[PDB]
Parts: C-alpha cells; structure tokens; sequence
C-alpha cells in the first residue's frame, strides 16, 4: 500500500518533489533539499548553556576588560585593542550568534541539541589540524576581519536553489537557516582562536572543505 | 494545565472534575418505585426524617399545590462512597435533576450528612394532579428513571470517560539560561472531545493535544492535522527505538495531506485520484 | 453557575477577543488595547446591572489599515454583529442581510449562539459581491491560530500569486489544496483561488515555507 | 533557455551512469575514440578515462515539470562524483 501510494514522486531539477501529475507535494527534498545518506547527527553549541557560559563561549571584546582576547592568540593581537572596526564586526557576530540562540530555542522547544545535518564539521576541523599539524603554542596568523569574512562568504555559497529571482532566494535562504546557525556557532571567532588553535591556511581550508562538502550532499534530481 | 497551576495540585483534581464525564448511574445504588398517595407523608417510617426535613422546608412554601404531587415514589438511594470520589453533593446532582426537569418533577433531597442519600421524586401532571396524587402511569417513572440514568450529564465533558492525572517532567530554560526539568501535571482521558475541552478554564489551549489526529485536522486545519499525523507516525515507529530520518515520514504525510483533507493509503483515498488510469 | 454568572459572560468575553484578533489578523485596523480587554471591563462595558450583557452593543466595524488597502486595493468596511436570538431564524437573517446590503458593507460576519435554520444559510450569498460569514460562539472562544501545531498562514496578493505560479511553473491546480471550510480558512476568510503562504518552524532546516490554495 | 539556467551545474549520479552507459554502448558499437587509449579494452573503462578528460561530445537535456528543458554539455558540468 504505501509502496503504491508514493510510487511516482521523484525530486525535479527544480529541486521541488512532485507526483506523476506535476502537483507539489514539497517545494524543495526534505524542506531542506539534502539526501538522507549525507545527514548525519551533529550538536549546536548555542542552544544549550547559561547565559555567562554561552557569552563567555562566544563574546568577545577588543575594548573592555570582561572579556578580552588575549594577544598571545593573533599574530596581531596586540594591536587588535581598540580598533572600532574590529570592536563593532565582533559586535555584529555576536548579535548574530544571540538571534540563532533564540531562534533554535524557539525551534526545539526541549531544548534538544543534536540534530542531524548535513555536513560533519567536527571531523573538518580534525582533520584540518592533523593534516597541517597546527602548532598551539604559536600565535595564529588570522585577523578578526579575515574570520568574518569567510564565514560570511562560504554562507553566501550555501547554494541549494540557484533561482536568480526573489521567491526562489527567499526559498533557497531559508533552506540554510539551520546549517548556517551551526557554521555559525562552531566557527565563531573566540572558539576559532582558542579551542582551535587554526591559521590562515587552515581556515581557508576548512572553509573551501565545507562548501565542497555540503555541495556533494545536495540531493540528486531524478531521485526516487 | 495553565502555566500559573500547572506546578499545583489540587487545581489539576478542579480540571478533572471539570472535564471527567459522571452521570447518576455511576453514583446510584439502585432505583425504586414506591406506592404513596400521601403527598406531604409517607408510610414509610425510612424517609420520614428526610420527609420532615423538607417538609418544614418545601411543604412550607408559598403557593403549595399538589400538581406535583403523585402516589408514585421514584426513591433513588444513591452511593456515598461514589459522590465522595467525584466530589458531588446532593446540590449538584439536584439541580441538575431540576435543569433537566425544571418544573416536571419535583424532586426532594437528603441532607448530605444523612447515611441515606435519597432523591424523593413524584411525578408532575398539571389539570389531573392539582389537588390529588392520581395514579400516573408507572410507565411514566420508569421513562423518566431511564432520562436519569442515561441523558443526565451530571459533570464533565460529553464522550470524556475517566479522566487520569499523572506527572511527568518538560524541560524549560532556568532564569540562568539553561534548561532544567520542571515537573508538571497534566491529565490523560479516554474519548476524545477537543472542540469543548478546548474552551474549559484552567487548561492551556495552545498545548491540548490528542492522538487522533482525525479531529485535530477538524478543529485546527490541516496544518495542525498535517502536524498532529507525523507526530503519530512518528510515535508509532519510534515505540520500539528504532528510528527514521524525518524526510521519509515528512513526505509521507504531505502525501497525505496534500488535498486539503487526510487522505488514506487504501483503495478510497489515492486510489480514487486524478492520476493515471493505469497507474 | 447561572448564564448571569461569570461561566457564560467569560466565554462571551473571550469570543469577543477571537472575534478582534481574528479582524485583526485579516489586515483590518484594529487597536491592540481592543484585543486585550479585561474581563471587568468588558462586564462595565456591555454586561448589563442584570448580567445579561447587550451582545446588540458588542457590533463591531473595522476599516482596512493603510498597508492592508494599498496590498489589496480591493479591500472594504467590515461589519460584525452578535445576534440575540438563540435561534437564527430566516428573519434574522434576513434583517442582517438588509443591512449589510444598505450600509454597503463590503465583507460582514455574523456571529450565533447555537445554530442557523437551512432557509437562513441559503441567504448567504444573496449580496454579491458582499459575502457573508457565519461563525458559532462556541466555535470562537479559543482562537485556534494561537495553537503551538498550528503555523503562521499568510495571504498572498492576487500579483503574488501571479509570481510564484510564474517562478514555480505551476497552475493552479499543482500547489497543494486547503479546503474552504478549513479552520483556519474560514478564521482568514479566504475566497476560492486565494493561495496562502505557510512558514513553517522545519526539523531539518530553521523554517521552511509551503503554500495552499483554496479550494 | 539559452542562459539564466537554474538546474544545478553539477553532473548528478544518475546523468553520469547514462553517460557511462551510452559511451560503453557507443564504443561497443565500434564508435571513434576520442581520447588517447592506452592499451585499455572494456568498453566502460574507456568511457571513464574519456569521462574524466571532458572528452565526451555528448550534451544532457534536463526536462522541467513544465516540459521546458536545458541543455548542458558534459563539458560544461563537474563531476564531483
């Protein structure tokens, strides 16, 4: 019976999944367009925690004393302090990491934190320190600006749906909100700096990694 | 239960009495009918002390007539140990009697301290009965014995049987932030009636939930009834552990859901679609 | 608890909220403070000395908001009236319908105690191009949109609709359905071809945004 | 559509069975070798070797729910299988 029922509903090249008819049963695989075999169960750091732990995890102040990043971590930390710029990006990702935590507390009402999605980053982050051997008592080269940056970027190429119009925008945006609260919470800029010791290179690897990575998990057209 | 009386007690027991359907026959011993032409006394040396106890209050009154009044005697002698469970008095359960005969049985009460709970009832026949307790058919108490026991809803919501209250805990987020487990009482029924469980004080519409997404689909939508059917399914599967990536149930239930109306996996339901004839 | 007592006059009352949120939540301009009338206030405003509330004082009107009427030009006046009678004879509504009809209220919702006679639905559709809208009290003691199953559904401009069939390559008969008497159809009043968008909070991704069409 | 395609750029598994398929097929049937062949015989192994050089002149037309289509070259798409 349910082989019979479901029998003639395949994934389009327009990345929706309709019956033999050409009706929309969903607007895109899944309401996320990514294929079963690539999920897999992965944590948000943001959803759980107190308030102290989750700022202390993820705030960071270039211009008070409550939580200052220490200078030994950049290669420039020194002349970090101040520097309104830095200060007010570092501001703006910190916002932003308050509005995923409310939004994922209102999405999970209990709370729960592990979740599957589709791109390991856990494992990335692994085996980029084993693969350049990432020294952690020498004081990484990246710079605040060149972190954002990047995770802005690789979040603008979060590409599910590649319509040029709005409604499709609007559709492919959304289809990310939950992997970009992820990227979002783990590549966070203070956990960057301390729990992963990482440099340039080995951002820019973990970056170029993720999108290839995600990418291959898309869903396949013509799947049934 | 309201997020305001949820952590208490003895409001979640005010809920379920509120909601827990209860009717005389749960409550009755047993029914007798009794040969009395007296309208004001009785032969029966049993119910004279109840007699008396009205017959100071009601024979008393203003405008005494015996339209009311007939040789019959419907004697209900009702359980003590039963309206104490369901908290019912002889109040409740009289002007209820009253609500479904307002005029067409007068109805006499024992005092609830009485180890006899008794419901002396004679039968009502205006223009026959005015001024003497004629012989009413018998036939007549025992269709209005049979109205009692079964279409008077003493308390409780129609089709809601017995109504069990139970604690488990839900996790919400302490004032520090985290999440921390906050017993609360709720209460699990048999039968199910959203449409007025919804509206009864004390509960918390926007969290009711029930298993028969079928009368979700009603009173919510589709929407709702969409929601309320893969939390089914999802129950269903997950009861042995084992588990499903919520892609396949997702769309199996948007499947179903796709016509604006719950649609069956058998011969009348997708089956009986727009899609090929030989498919 | 007598129908002068608290246990009907509060669920009058909280009919009376569903009934402006619901206004509300159509586009029309209604005052936050209207929706969140205490239940005193109400008793002082429209219960009588007796208990016995003028439900003829409860009438309502509602104007389309200034974003309301430039999204949808065609909007107009709406006129709500909860009846006495118990019973909605065909002179009741007959009388509402004249009303309606000389006011030139475009949209009009007729609110009943227990229940409407056959003769009187018929006359429903006697006013084109004014529709009329029957809810029961009971039905509106709990706005059901606030239920935590229930998503957020949003009604799409006739252009709207026009683009996202035109993006979608779709007809009007592709998108999944929603039935006229839905729940939530009716609390929207949507007419036939109007398509509403549902934003859903998804399990695998934050939000995902799904659209039916009346049906 | 001649441009603004919106279907993926990437060659799906599906596309790259068929396109195995068709040049094994193809080169079975005695078809001219594009790419330099280095002693290899099975005809699915060469379709893979000239598969990975972009070497296979065939295009994939991809049929929308609406009957509209795009027309993408092998070349054009990227196997990241």
């Amino acid at each position: 019976r349910l082989v019979k029922a479901l029998e003639d509903i395949m994934v389009h090249y327009d990345n929706t999944t309709r019956n033999s008819l050409g009706n929309v049963i969903q607007f895109i695989y899944g309401e996320d367009g990514m294929d079963a075999a690539h999920i897999e169960k992965q944590s948000l750091d943001t959803i759980g925690g107190s308030d102290a732990a989750f700022e202390k995890r993820y705030r960071v102040d270039l211009l008070n004393t409550d939580h200052t990043l220490d200078p030994s971590l950049l290669e420039s930390g020194s002349e970090i302090l101040g520097d309104l710029k830095l200060q007010v990006l570092l501001d703006e990702e910190y916002k932003q990491l308050v509005k995923d935590r409310k939004f994922l507390r209102e999405v999970f009402v209990d709370g729960e934190a592990n979740w599957p999605l589709p791109v390991n980053i856990r494992r990335i982050i692994q085996n980029a320190q084993q693969t350049f051997h990432i020294d952690h008592t020498k004081p990484s080269d990246l710079t605040i600006k060149d972190i954002v940056l990047g995770v802005k970027d690789l979040q603008e190429n979060l590409l599910v749906l590649r319509g040029k119009n709005e409604i499709i925008q609007n559709a492919q945006r959304d289809a990310v909100t939950l992997f970009c609260c992820l990227l979002r919470s783990r590549l966070a800029t203070r956990r960057v700096l301390q729990e992963y010791r990482l440099t340039k290179q080995a951002f820019d690897w973990v970056l170029s990694n993720i999108e290839a990575q995600f990418l291959r998990s898309v869903v396949h057209p013509g799947e049934m | 239960l309201e997020p305001g009386h949820a952590a208490d007690q003895e409001q979640a027991k005010l809920i379920r009495s509120a909601i827990e359907h209860t009717t005389l026959k749960s409550v009755t011993i047993a029914s007798e009918i009794y040969y009395d032409p007296d309208p004001r006394s009785t032969v029966i040396p049993e119910d004279e002390e109840i007699i008396q106890l009205h017959f100071s209050l009601l024979d008393e009154e203003a405008e005494q007539s015996f339209d009311q009044q007939s040789p019959w005697l419907l004697r209900l002698e009702l359980d003590r140990a039963a309206m104490n469970d369901k908290d019912l008095t002889m109040g409740q359960v009289g002007e209820r009697i009253k609500q479904t005969f307002k005029n067409d049985l007068f109805v006499i009460w024992s005092e609830d301290n009485d180890e006899k709970l008794i419901i002396r009832c004679r039968v009502v026949r205006p223009k026959s009965l005015d001024a003497e307790t004629e012989a009413e058919e018998d036939h007549m108490l025992k269709k209005i014995e049979n109205t009692m026991l079964e279409n008077i809803t003493l308390r409780g919501v129609e089709n809601i049987e017995r109504v069990v209250m139970m604690k488990y805990d839900r996790k919400v987020p302490s004032p520090t932030g985290e999440y921390v487990k906050e017993p609360e009482w709720v209460l699990e029924t048999d039968g199910v009636n959203l449409s007025e469980v919804m509206t009864v004080p004390g509960i918390d519409p926007t969290r009711i939930y029930t298993n028969s997404f079928i009368d979700i689909m009603e009173v919510l939508g589709i929407e709702a009834g969409r929601a309320a059917l893969y939390k089914e399914v999802y129950n269903v599967i997950a009861s042995d552990g084992s588990y499903v990536n919520y892609r396949h149930m997702a769309l199996l239930v948007d499947v179903m859901t796709t016509q604006g109306g719950l649609t069956s996996v058998t011969r009348h339901g997708f089956n009986r679609s727009n899609t090929g004839a030989l498919m | 608890m007598d129908q002068e007592n608290e246990r009907n006059i509060s669920r009058l009352w909280r009919a009376f909220r569903t009934v402006k949120e619901m206004v509300k939540d159509r586009g029309y301009f209604i005052t936050q403070e209207e929706v969140e009338l205490p239940l005193e206030d109400f008793k002082a405003k429209y219960c009588d000395s007796m208990g016995r509330p003028q439900r003829k004082m409860m009438s309502f009107q509602a104007n389309p908001t200034e974003e309301s009427i430039s999204k949808f030009p065609d909007m107009g006046s709406l006129w709500v009236e909860f009846c006495d009678e118990p019973s909605v004879g065909v002179k009741t509504m007959k009388t509402f319908v004249i009303h309606i009809q000389e006011k030139n209220f475009q949209t009009g919702i007729f609110v009943y105690q227990n229940n409407i006679t056959p003769s009187a639905m018929k006359l429903v559709p006697s006013i084109p191009p004014a529709t009329i809208e029957t809810f029961n009290e009971a039905a509106l003691v709990v706005n059901i949109t606030h239920h935590e199953l229930v998503p957020k559904h949003i009604r799409l401009s006739s252009d709207e609709k026009r683009e996202l069939l035109k993006r979608y390559r779709l007809k009007e008969s592709q998108l999944p359905r929603i039935q006229r008497a839905d729940p939530v159809a009716l609390y929207l009043g949507l007419k036939r071809g109007e398509v509403v968008k549902i934003i859903r909070k998804s399990e695998t991704s934050g939000r995902y945004a799904s659209y039916r069409i009346c049906m | 559509p001649k441009d603004q395609r919106a279907t993926t750029p990437y060659m799906t598994k599906y596309e790259r069975a068929r396109i195995l398929g068709t040049r094994a097929l193809q080169i079975s049937m005695n078809a001219p070798v594009f790419v330099d062949l280095e002693g290899e015989t099975d005809p699915l192994r060469i379709a893979m070797k000239e598969l990975a050089e972009k070497k296979i002149p065939l295009v994939i037309r991809r049929y929308l729910p609406d009957g509209s289509f795009e027309d993408w070259s092998v070349e054009e798409l990227i196997v990241d299988l």
